[PDB]
């Protein structure tokens, strides 16, 4: 759509005046606002510690780990991770496209098909443990990588549990862990994400032929050749 | 004016002979004298915020006075200006008063004002008499008041008005006159004019569309119709919070009086400058008793109780047309991997089990106590039995009604099926029931902001919409 | 809940108890007014 | 004036309180001065990213031009541009002097041209 | 207990509602939380400018003197002095434990000299 801009308008409250709901969410917007562009504009974005990812197929233990760290995301959201071991699966989630757009399009999407990896036990969540042998679990993990997605939730709150009170709605935060194959022609796919994420606006015509992740490398394979 | 509408323009010509006979005869036309009304003016700042004027025309209502300023600035503006402070001192003058102080007093060739302080001399009176002739043109030194003020001053007003035999009002004057004299002069004006036949009949329309409030006795009697037509059902729902309000209070009644055998009364505001209703009597007994019932049936002070527990759903082959509803239950998805005994989770999905909702109204004035309204809740939480729970609801005029009438027809047709089999729209008459139980809110005055009339407290205001 | 008392045995708190001293007192309280009649000695009037 | 302080007062809400303009006012300027002082006194102040000024004549084409960039002010707003192009032009605008001033400045001031 | 954790939740408000004192609290604990842990969580934490102590003793002249100097919290507030000469002293002092402690602490401590 467009690059996040600077809020330039918010309400100012005089004497004797009838307040509205949208005058406190256009100050709250505004205050959010500030310091996320601070934190995107003249910091950075993306991963600051590692976050190494790490596959073991014991008899007795089957699982994937991640290491601890901190990062931000391309809008100012801090994601801390702290020793993450998943050890059981659920395929076929129906995820909306919607989820990995950005915040200021409107447009709602179709779902896709992924994989959830989870920590726990539960009803429909198979564990890893149950896999056949070891050569099963290595063609589960093939040409694939993982995403963490911080999901935001409206949630209307409860009504009448004691008292008969109107009430509004809350804002929550949730991780996901997305096992995401690396190239499928149709569909989602982590090159995908690159495309629709970088190649938003025209690029110089001496590189109109590259993919994004070639036009990454090539600059790391330039000294191998050109010497 | 024929003080009566109709239908159909048949009803109206018929009427015509009553109106034209009777208006012919002067001994059907009786006085009247409406007691009390409020009076409104304007007061003058200087630069100091003290008042030095203050205006002598007055208004019988805000909406005069509010109208009034522009004309009366534009008049003041070109005219009261361009002149030399000469001639300025021509218009005030000065004149000793009972302390040995002077009083200055203003005129114009007319708008007079009358002056608020004291003075030592009669050169300070007419300096204060230019600095007032040079401010009286800027609207920012203008304060609206009412005068008479420690309540305000209550005037008298008289009419006139027609009659037919035994007492019914056929019409009423217009207008009101500050002095029986004025009265007597437009009476004897129109009857000579009346008398000198030197008629013009005509019949108006109104508006397409026009709701009513009205107010009922248990017996189902009809007191209270009210005079003001509303353009939407809606609109006439939400001015019926308000109508029910000032009710309350004998102090909002006028009260129309005349010498023989026609009295009746008015319902205003707080301030007199609106009427909601009128009705006209025979006697004082009977006006004097009206007034107290209409009082009683503003106050009425109870509750309903309802039993969660007989709402339970009974259909037991839903392979028909209809069957019977289910109420909220207010849960989400991450709720399946928890417990199902779960004392948050059970209270939540399980709301047919030793739930008890209590319904009051709220405009009664004891009920509109926020301290009062607390107490009574709490009252009542101590009395129920030790495992049961409670739902109270503080509702408006609109919700009570709806409750009511679903309420009723329920119980009715739970009766007949206990009762010998012989209830007819049992499962219909209960949907109608789970659709309005969900929309009961409690009412909150507006909130407005407090700084240095009714400033908004925390926890118990509600807030407004963006128009 | 139920409330009860604080114990050097129970927690490591006790009620704090200390002596009052008229010579180091220190008043908090401002003057409304200053330097106009009403509100001053006849000793401190300045005739400004 | 002298440099900006820390924020010192801030009200807290007690239950079935009178709402006040002035206690609202006074959250919303503790944030943000909150939020201007972090970027002032711990990352720095002055322009970011470069934003070169030129000047094109052409016989049909008469034009200033000043590159995209961002930037921070000595009181913590940020300014970004992009690709501004400068082609009209109006003398002797009166401008009071007021808007060069610190914030924490009270005196009125004249125009200047 | 632990260290601060991210917030993930604050009230959204819509038309016709009751407003009460959490509706407020929560949305000022957030922005400051926000606040704050950018200071600490992608900044460090510590003296950043030096704060000199030094000691001067003359026959008319015993005082402590501290340079002046900024400088950040653990828990993301900013200290900011400038030339303070301590000259007076007074012994004894009970101070309560909680000054030193974390703003969750809680648990029993007595106070000290």
């Amino acid at each position: 759509t467009t690059t996040i801009t600077i809020p330039n308008s918010y309400p100012i409250f005089t004497p004797n005046q009838v307040l509205t709901n949208k005058d406190l969410n256009r100050v709250v917007t505004y205050l959010d606002e500030q310091n996320r562009l601070t934190r995107v504009y003249l910091i950075g974005m993306g991963i600051v510690a590692g976050m190494e990812v790490s596959s073991i197929y014991q008899p007795g233990d089957v699982n994937i780990v991640v290491a601890p760290g901190c990062g931000i995301t391309s809008e100012g959201y801090i994601i801390s991770l702290a020793e993450t071991k998943l050890t059981h699966y659920q395929s076929g989630v129906s995820v909306p496209s919607a989820l990995f757009a950005p915040s200021e399009e409107q447009t709602a999407a179709s779902t896709d098909q992924l994989v959830e990896l989870f920590e726990q036990e539960g009803n429909n969540r198979l564990a890893l443990k149950n896999l056949p042998d070891e050569n099963a679990f290595a063609r589960f993990l093939a040409d694939q990588t993982l995403v963490v997605v911080y999901e935001l939730q409206d949630q209307q709150r409860d009504s009448c549990l004691l008292d008969c009170d109107d009430t509004g709605k809350d804002r929550n935060f949730r991780l996901r862990y997305f096992l995401l194959p690396r190239s499928v022609p149709e569909k989602l796919s982590a090159e995908a994400l690159l495309q629709q994420g970088f190649s938003r606006e025209p690029l110089p015509q001496q590189w109109r032929d590259f993919s994004i992740n070639d036009i990454f490398q090539a600059q790391s394979s330039f000294f191998q050749n050109f010497f | 004016t024929s003080k009566q509408r109709y239908a159909t323009t048949e009803q109206a010509q018929a009427d015509q002979d009553k109106l034209l006979l009777f208006a012919l005869h002067p001994n059907f036309y009786k006085r009247l004298s409406y007691k009390y009304y409020y009076h409104y003016s304007w007061e003058i700042l200087d630069t100091q915020n003290q008042s030095i004027v203050r205006s002598d025309r007055f208004f019988p209502s805000t909406k005069e006075r509010a109208a009034a300023l522009e004309p009366l600035l534009q008049s003041l503006l070109t005219q009261l200006s361009q002149l030399d402070d000469t001639a300025l001192q021509n218009l005030v003058i000065t004149q000793p008063t009972d302390e040995d102080l002077y009083s200055f007093r203003l005129q114009i060739p007319v708008i007079t004002f009358t002056g608020v302080q004291r003075y030592f001399s009669r050169t300070e009176a007419v300096d204060a008499g230019v600095i007032s002739l040079r401010l009286i043109q800027d609207v920012q030194n203008y304060r609206n008041i009412t005068l008479g003020q420690t309540t305000p001053q209550k005037f008298t007003y008289y009419g006139y008005g027609l009659v037919d035999h035994q007492g019914s009002l056929l019409s009423e004057y217009t207008h009101h006159f500050p002095t029986e004299l004025e009265r007597e002069l437009s009476l004897q004006r129109w009857l000579t004019h009346i008398q000198a036949n030197q008629l013009r009949i005509s019949t108006n329309s109104l508006d397409s569309l026009a709701y009513i409030s009205q107010i009922y006795n248990p017996d189902n009697q009809l007191i209270l119709q009210g005079t003001q037509r509303y353009t939407s059902e809606d609109i006439a729902w939400e001015q019926g919070n308000t109508l029910m309000e000032l009710a309350q209070d004998e102090e909002n009644f006028r009260l129309i009086d005349s010498d023989d055998g026609v009295y009746g009364w008015e319902l205003t505001n707080e301030g007199k400058d609106e009427i909601f209703a009128a009705q006209y009597y025979n006697s004082r007994e009977e006006r004097t008793a009206a007034i107290a019932e209409i009082q009683k049936y503003s106050n009425d002070e109870g509750f309903h109780l309802l039993e969660h527990i007989l709402l339970r759903p009974r259909t037991k082959l839903p392979d028909l047309t209809a069957g019977d509803g289910f109420l909220p239950i207010l849960v989400t998805p991450e709720d399946v991997n928890t417990e199902p005994d779960d004392p948050y989770l059970l209270a939540r999905t399980d709301p047919y089990s030793f739930w008890v909702t209590i319904v009051l109204p709220y405009w009664p004035q004891r009920f509109r106590d926020i301290p009062f309204r607390r107490f009574v809740e709490r009252t009542l939480r101590l009395e129920a039995p030790a495992h049961i729970a409670l739902k109270i609801a503080w509702v408006n005029v609109r919700q009570m009604r709806d409750f009511e009438l679903a309420y009723r027809h329920w119980l009715e047709q739970l009766a007949l099926e206990s009762c010998e089999n012989a209830a007819c729209d049992l499962t219909g008459t209960l949907n109608r029931l789970l659709k309005i139980l969900p929309q009961l809110r409690n009412v909150y005055p507006k909130a407005t902001l407090h700084d240095c009339n009714n400033p908004a407290i925390l926890n118990q205001t509600a807030l407004g919409t963006a128009n | 809940s139920v409330i009860t008392s604080v114990s050097p045995k129970t927690s490591n708190q006790d009620h704090m108890i200390e002596e009052f001293i008229e010579q180091a007192i220190v008043f908090n309280n401002q003057k409304l007014e200053s330097g106009v009649l009403g509100y001053e000695s006849l000793n401190d009037l300045e005739l400004g």
